[PDB]
Parts: structure tokens; C-alpha cells; sequence
């Protein structure tokens, strides 16, 4: 038998649904979404992390001159400086007064811990979301992994079911994405080959592993002083330990919709928005003959206590007359009232309790004990209490019913200005006609 | 603050902490008529006014 | 100095780009692309291969009664049959008369050799452009491997460039692929875990290593023939060999503006279609100072000999007189003409010859020596053979010029008909202007 519903995508709300098969006893079995996860999938542009500076010996030639020697090196510099007069500690060398030389050089390396601390620069696009769900009617109750789209069937006790795609195409994370350890910062970063000295990217290459490498750091040789040996520069101070100061918040604690991002991979999980399809395909075995489930007349409902708070803070009582002894599935026809359970036991003693949560000040809805049915009104008062570390159990409606205290009110007021405009009408109608006769 | 929606915090190095809040107000429902509009202005109170 | 062009995306074209700098004379750049290839982003969803059913030996016990055992595993299937008596090749054992019994057992599982010869399903989505292109201008090629997006900048000679994104958004790959060693095939393949039997997809592996395997072959069991033991079943055939020889076409066979489709990673290569626009930044040493460049004075255009052909048709023979002798940029400032070269040897005797490609009846284009310019106009006639083996070398640009032969005559013949409209209009004018002032 199929059936096809929609249940919210809220964690730990009770989703139950009601199956009415035309030959067979009412059924209602119950959805819970345990756990969700939401996947970017990522294509990596780059990494960055600090740099090295290779700085080797100054080659300082007596009695003549040198000539510079282009590399191929990432941000390499070499110069040559002419009449140097270096000195050690036991003398001075370079017998020649003024003929000398020094060449200097300098070049960037990857530090040699970057396959440790790095961070990564990604481009994030269509996100696939995937969800732990437990289910749970008659003697069945167990929880499985699904896909949620129209593209993966699970079987469970004979029943299979597909989660189909979710309402909403909302993600958190943009276009462009920065990885570091375990945050993920919203980011967008220069593209390759285009770093900038001092800030986020001045050497970029494109995996931990690569062999080449860019890097834009302004490194500049300067003149040594005279009588000594030192090879002098400038160079702007790394760019990766100056995002690591001023990268500012993140997105593990921005994202909208109350949901934890986690990393390794990056994930967005129990993130609550939008609504799951779901299509079932239950066996005759599920369901059982209405000739040995109980049959029910007179269905009474009666409301003991209301009070409109978060967790089940309304309790209600059914009233009826049983031929067998047996179990009945409850329900409540409207999203007003969410019940406690989807069982009861019938005896011929003629009286069930059952708890339910609602978020209104005047409810109505039509509850349901086996193929019976009543109608339920009550009149319920606010809590006191300001605050509670638990989420509703309800769905946050709030307009009252016709019949309650506000709304009977309206309808009074407005009844007795519609007597009053159809009496005038009337009057006028009459003297307007009188008037058309003579 | 904390909406009905909820809120967290996180404080130091212990695990982050979420709030709800309640339906909660100071009028009387099922009362005279100039309580029921107290109830509906204490939470909701914007569109109460436009439609009273 | 930075500047934009844009350029065909159509492999082998020679585009030229022309640079006029206000204080130097102009540059020429040839770009032409070598090769492309637009990848798209895989998501696995299964693997499919030829299954394999074991069968056990049967279990005959005599005088007793097999309980049938279920299990976990693929599509497995459990019988107990009552009342055999089997021989063998000595006799028949079970003294036993009547009451004993047989216990049939098979299953599924995937073959042997499904590490080496399977089918994918994937989903394709956003696909990325890549290319290599071969860059002239000076004294330099180079051929460099670009991403063609906005975000990787490639530096040749000291100039830096950037390729744009492309203008189209189009792909050959659909939502769905399934990819068999070297072909693609553009197909909807059932969702996991509801694959049917004999068709594509009856067994489902999610990876190659995947412990976990979804079977439905419609496997069944029968009862053995009297005095005999072999373990009859019936079972359909399988479906990964249905589909190899009902798969039909693929879409190396078959894609748009002709591109070719290769595998791992799957890609389209050299995929004709939009435009792409690059942005440069050039050094002060590319450019020429004014002074060094020749002065050309006084020039003018004539042509030769048109056949607008797909080749370089067109003789172009172009006159002027100069102070000194060097090079000079050479451009054709409209695509109804295209040049062959970028650079002239200008010299004192005062001729210069190109060639051009045109596609048009009769070509009216402007073009420019170091920093004159001309005017050339020209009567094309068509080629003779039908059909050639290389692309086009010009832009299919066929609006004759208003010039030409066609256009003249029509030009006439419309000036004549508007004179007499004209007189008609006047003599009217005339007329009712006599009479009003009457
Ligand atoms: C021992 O000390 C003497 C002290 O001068 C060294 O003599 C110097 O030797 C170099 C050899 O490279 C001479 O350089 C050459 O000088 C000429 C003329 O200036 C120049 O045109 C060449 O290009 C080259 O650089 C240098 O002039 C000379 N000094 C003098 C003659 O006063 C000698 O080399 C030392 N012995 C060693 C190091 O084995
Ligand atoms: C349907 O099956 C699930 C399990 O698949 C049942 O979950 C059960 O939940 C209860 C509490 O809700 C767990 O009991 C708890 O055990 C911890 C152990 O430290 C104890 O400290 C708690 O005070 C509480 O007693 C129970 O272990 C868990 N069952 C498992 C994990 O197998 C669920 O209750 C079932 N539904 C129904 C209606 O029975
Ligand atoms: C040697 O061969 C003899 C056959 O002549 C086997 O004796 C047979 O054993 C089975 C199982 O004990 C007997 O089945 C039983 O039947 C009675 C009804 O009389 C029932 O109450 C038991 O529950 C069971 O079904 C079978 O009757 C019996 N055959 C005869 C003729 O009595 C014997 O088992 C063989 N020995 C070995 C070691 O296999
Ligand atoms: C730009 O630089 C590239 C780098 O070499 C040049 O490519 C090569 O050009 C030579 C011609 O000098 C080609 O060799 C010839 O190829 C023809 C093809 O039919 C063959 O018949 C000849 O025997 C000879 O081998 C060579 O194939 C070509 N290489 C590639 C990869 O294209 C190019 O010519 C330079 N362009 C200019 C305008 O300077």
C-alpha cells in the first residue's frame, strides 16, 4: 500500500503519521530525525601557509669580481657589491685594499612544517544532505542512514521508504571558503598567481605535496656595512601569521539556523529548515483486519487540564463503549495539538488518558481511537515560567478557534452590527418601495 | 536575548549552552474583553494594535 | 599597461590582438588556443558488475528433519523438501524408506572479477574549463596551461594574464552518467537500493570495496527429481550483460559542435562553442618608443587577386613612403578580413604584401601599417572546390559592403524611386498650396 507524507526537518521533533487503509484498522506509525548533515562539495584552489627565508653565505671574492647568476626560484634576489673590506676575528682577508666583492642571494621556501599548519582555500557548490532516522510502528523500531533525495530506498521490517529531497536549497556556505584545523571561515581570497605581500595568500601552492611554488613576500637586498660579513634585507612579515590575528570570527559561530559546522569533512549539521517528502510502501502484514480490531461507538472527549507550554502540558480524557478488549492507534486530525503516543490499550471499563502539547490559547481539533471519532475544545493558560533549556513539542500555532472565548466574542459584536445594517436595509427597502407605488 | 526561536553561548572552554524561551505574558485569557487584548499585546505586541 | 579583448573559443584560430598605446607604437599579439578540456564534478552513486550465485552442496538427512535456517545475505534463499531418496553411484543411501529430508541453500554475490570490469553511475554537475594557449608576440612563443575562470592569473615574458570565464554555460553531460572503461553514456539508472531484475542496476555495490551489496535477480529454489541430488533453481539472467549489448549509441557518437569525450578523468575535449575574454598587463619594455618606430606617410591599398575561400585567398599590395626602415604592426581593424601575419619589414622601396582571408562577396576593411591607415576595398570570386579538409580561417562574415556591386545597384534603384517620390511630394505641395491661397 503506498502513502506519501511530508514531515518537518527539526531534530527531535515526533513526526507521526496516519495510514488508512479502506479493509483494514486505522495504523500510525512514528518518524523521529535523529541526526542530519549537510556537504558542500569542495574542489581545492589552493594552500598557504608560512615561509622561509634561505639565506646562504655571502660569497665574498679577493682581488676581483663576480658576476650574478639568474634561478629559477620563487622571489629570487642576488646582487653584488663592489670595494667591500670584510674582516674576521683574527684579521682582515682579501689582501687588496679596494678590488673586492661580495655577492649576495637570497630566496623563499615553504617552512618545514606546512603539511601540519596550513590552511586550505576552497570553492563550495551544491551541497547534498544526508540524514539518521528512526522509525517505529507496531513491533518494529529501529533507526537507519538515508540520502535525502528521490535516489535511495531503505527496506525496514518489509516497509520501504524514501526520503525525497528537501524543501529549501539554503546552504551556509558561499562560493568561497577557508579551511584552517577545524574552522571554516566564510572567506574570499586572491586568486593564484596573484598573492599580495603581508596579507592571506603571499605564497600559494596548489597542494601540500606540489613541487612549485608562488610567493610575492617584497624581499630586498641591502649593502653590507663596512668591515664585515652579513648580507642584510627587508622582507614583509609573513601573511598566514598575520590572517592567523586579524581573520575575524568565523562561521562556526554566525550560522543561521542554529547549526554546528563541523570539519574533516566540512559538514553543516542539525540545521533546521525546510520540510522531507517521504513515500512509503507497506506490506499487508503491517496492517490488521478490522474484524479482530476493537470497534468503538460513542467516542466522547472531555478536557481535564490545559496549559500552553513547551513540553505535553495538556491532558485529555476519551469516554466510550468497547465490544473486545484490544489496542487502538490515537490521533490528532490537526498540527494544533501534538500527541504524547500513538497507542492505547481499550477495556470494557471505558476510559483513556492521554497527553498532548499546543501552543494556543483556545484549541479545537478531532482526535481519532480507532476508526472512531471526536471532537476536542479546550481552554488553556499561559505558563509562568520565562524560560526552558527544551524545545517545543508543539508547531507554533496561535490563532485561536471560532468557538473560543476572543473569536465568540468577535462573532457576537459582529452579528448584532449585521442585524442592525439588515434591519435598516430592510426599512429602507420597504419605504423606497412604498415610495415606487404611488 | 532569546527569542522563541532560542539562543546559545558558549563560555570559556566548557561545552555551548541553548536557551528557549516561552509563551509567557501578564494578561488573562477567557476574560473581560480589555484582557484579551493585554494577553494578545503582551506577546505578539505589533500586529495586536493594527487589528484592534 | 593593461588591457581586454576577447577571443573565439575555437581551437587553431589565429586571433591577433592590436595595442595602441598613446606614447609608442603599436603591438601585435598572436593568441592562439592549442587545447581544451571541460571537466565536470563527479559524485559516485553505485557500481555494477555480473553477479555470481553459490550453491552449496545439499544436506540429506535420513530419518530426521532439517529446520531451515535463516541468514544475512544477498537475495538468499532456504527450502526443505520431504520424502527424498537419492542414489548415488555405489547406491542409494538413507535405509530409510520415505522420511527424510533434502535442504536447498543459495545466494548472490558479486563476481569475481568485478574489481576489473564494472560500470558507474555518477552525477555530473558544474563543469570547468581548462586550456592551453600559445602566446606571440616580440621574439617569444610559449604555450601555458590556464584555468579559464576569473581566478588565475599566468605570467609569460613579464606580462600577466587572466582568461575569463567562458561566455556560455553549456555542457554535453546531463544530471546522469554512466561511464563503462571509455565511453559516457547520457542515462537515468534506478535510485539504490530499488534496482530491478534483468535490466541495468539489479545488483548495486556502492564502491568497489563496499562490504555491503544489494541484490534482486528473482533467485528460486525447486524441489529435486525423484532419486537424484542436484539442487535445482531458476534465476534471471543477468542485467550488466543485458545492458552491454542493449546499452545503444553512446556519447562519444553523438555530442554537439564537436567535441571528443575521453575518461579518467571524463572530460570533453576541444568543445567549440562561446567566447572568452582576457585581460593583460604589460611591461613598458614590450612596447617601442615612437621615435625608433619608421614614419608612414601616404598610404594606400590595392588588391591583387580575391577567391574567398577558407584558406588565405586574398593578395593584399600596399603602398607608402618612409624615412627609415624597420618593422612595422601590421593590423586588419575589421572581421570581415582576416591577416596573416602580425609584422612587416618595412623598407625604402615601398611595397608591402599580405594575405588575407575573406568570406565575402566584396570585403571593405581599414588597415594600418606601424600608425597609418587605409582603406581597401576588393571584388572576390568564388572557389571552385566543393569541399576541404581543414577549418575555416575567417569569421563567416558575409554582409557585402554597401559599396559593392549589389548594393550599388540597389542604392540606385531606390534613389530613383525616391526622386520620383520626392517630385510627386513637391508638385502635391505645390498645388495645394495654389489652391489654399486661392
Ligand atoms: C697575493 O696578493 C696579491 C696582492 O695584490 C694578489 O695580487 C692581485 O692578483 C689579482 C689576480 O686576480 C689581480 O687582479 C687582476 O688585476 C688586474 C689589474 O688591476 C685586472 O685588470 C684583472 O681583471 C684582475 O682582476 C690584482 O690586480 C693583483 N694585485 C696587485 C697586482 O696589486 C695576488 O693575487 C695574491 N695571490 C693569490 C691570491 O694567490
Ligand atoms: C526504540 O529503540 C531505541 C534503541 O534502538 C530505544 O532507545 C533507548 O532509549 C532509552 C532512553 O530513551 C535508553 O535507556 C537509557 O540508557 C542509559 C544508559 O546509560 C541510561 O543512563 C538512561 O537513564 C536510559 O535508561 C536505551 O538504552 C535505548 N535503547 C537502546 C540504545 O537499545 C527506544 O527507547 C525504543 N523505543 C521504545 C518506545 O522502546
Ligand atoms: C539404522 O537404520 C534404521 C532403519 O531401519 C534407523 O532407524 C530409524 O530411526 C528413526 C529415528 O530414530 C526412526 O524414526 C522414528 O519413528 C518413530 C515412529 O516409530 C517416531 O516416534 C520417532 O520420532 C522417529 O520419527 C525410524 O522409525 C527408525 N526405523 C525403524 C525401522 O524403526 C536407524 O536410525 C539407523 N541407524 C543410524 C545410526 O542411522
Ligand atoms: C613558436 O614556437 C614553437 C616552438 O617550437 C614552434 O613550433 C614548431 O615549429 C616548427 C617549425 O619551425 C615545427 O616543425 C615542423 O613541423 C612541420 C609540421 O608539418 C614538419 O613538417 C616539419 O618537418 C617541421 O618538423 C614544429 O612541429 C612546431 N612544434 C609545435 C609543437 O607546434 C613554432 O613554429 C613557433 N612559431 C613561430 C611563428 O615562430
Amino acid at each position: 500500500y503506498e502513502h506519501s507524507t511530508v514531515m518537518p526537518n527539526v531534530v527531535g521533533f515526533p513526526y507521526k503519521a496516519h495510514i488508512e487503509r479502506p479493509g483494514y484498522s486505522p495504523l500510525t506509525l512514528q518518524m523521529q530525525v535523529v541526526e542530519t548533515s549537510l556537504e558542500p562539495t569542495l574542489n581545492l584552489e589552493y594552500i598557504t601557509c608560512e615561509y622561509k627565508t634561505v639565506v646562504p653565505s655571502p660569497y665574498v671574492k679577493c682581488c676581483g669580481a663576480s658576476e650574478c647568476s639568474t634561478k629559477e626560484k620563487p622571489d629570487y634576489q642576488c646582487k653584488v657589491y663592489t670595494g667591500v673590506y670584510p674582516f674576521m676575528w683574527g684579521g682582515a682577508y682579501c689582501f687588496c685594499d679596494s678590488e673586492n666583492t661580495q655577492l649576495s642571494e637570497a630566496y623563499v621556501d615553504r617552512s618545514d612544517v606546512c603539511r601540519h599548519d596550513h590552511a586550505s582555500a576552497y570553492k563550495a557548490h551544491t551541497a547534498s544532505l544526508k540524514a539518521k532516522v528512526r522509525v517505529m510502528y507496531g513491533n518494529v523500531n529501529q533507526t537507519v542512514d538515508v540520502y535525502v533525495n528521490g535516489d535511495h530506498a531503505v527496506t525496514i521490517g518489509g516497509t520501504q521508504f524514501i526520503f525525497g529531497p528537501l524543501s529549501s536549497a539554503w546552504t551556509p556556505f558561499d562560493n568561497k571558503i577557508v579551511v584552517y584545523k577545524d574552522e571554516v571561515f566564510n572567506q574570499d581570497f586572491p586568486p593564484y598567481g596573484s598573492g599580495q605581500p603581508g596579507r592571506f595568500g603571499d605564497i600559494q601552492s596548489r597542494t601540500v605535496e606540489s613541487n612549485d611554488l608562488y610567493a610575492n613576500t617584497a624581499l630586498k637586498l641591502a649593502r653590507p656595512s663596512p668591515g664585515m660579513v652579513h648580507v642584510p634585507y627587508t622582507q614583509t612579515p609573513s601573511g598566514f601569521k598575520y590572517w592567523l590575528k586579524e581573520k575575524g570570527t568565523a562561521l562556526n559561530t554566525k550560522a543561521p539556523f542554529g547549526c554546528q559546522i563541523k570539519t574533516n569533512p566540512v559538514r553543516a549539521m542539525n540545521c533546521a529548515v525546510g520540510n522531507i517528502p517521504v513515500s512509503m510502501n507497506l506490506p499487508d502484514s503491517a496492517f490488521t483486519r478490522i474484524v479482530e480490531a476493537p470497534t468503538i461507538i460513542d467516542l466522547t472527549c472531555t478536557v481535564a487540564t490545559c496549559t500552553h507550554s513547551s513540553d505535553f502540558g495538556g491532558v485529555l480524557t476519551l469516554t466510550y463503549k468497547t465490544d473486545k478488549n484490544g489496542d487502538c492507534s490515537v490521533h490528532s486530525h490537526s498540527n494544533v495539538a501534538t500527541l504524547q503516543e500513538a497507542t492505547a490499550k481499550v477495556k470494557t471499563a471505558g476510559k483513556v488518558t492521554l497527553h498532548f502539547s499546543t501552543a494556543s490559547a483556545s484549541p479545537s481539533f478531532v482526535v481519532s481511537l480507532c476508526s472512531a471519532r471526536a471532537t476536542c475544545s479546550a481552554s488553556c493558560e499561559p505558563p509562568k515560567d520565562h524560560i526552558v533549556p527544551y524545545a517545543a513539542s508543539h508547531s507554533n500555532v496561535v490563532f485561536p478557534d471560532m468557538s473560543g472565548t476572543a473569536l465568540s466574542w468577535v462573532q457576537k459584536i459582529s452579528g448584532g452590527l449585521g442585524a442592525f445594517a439588515i434591519g435598516a436595509i430592510l426599512v429602507l427597502v420597504v419605504v423606497t418601495c412604498i415610495g415606487l407605488r404611488r | 536575548p532569546v527569542p522563541v526561536d532560542g539562543m546559545e553561548y558558549h563560555w570559556g572552554n566548557n561545552d555551548p549552552v541553548r536557551l528557549w524561551s516561552q509563551l509567557t505574558t501578564e494578561g488573562k485569557p477567557h476574560g473581560w474583553p480589555h484582557q484579551i487584548v493585554q494577553y494578545y499585546y503582551g506577546l505578539y505586541p505589533a500586529a495586536t494594535v493594527s487589528a484592534v
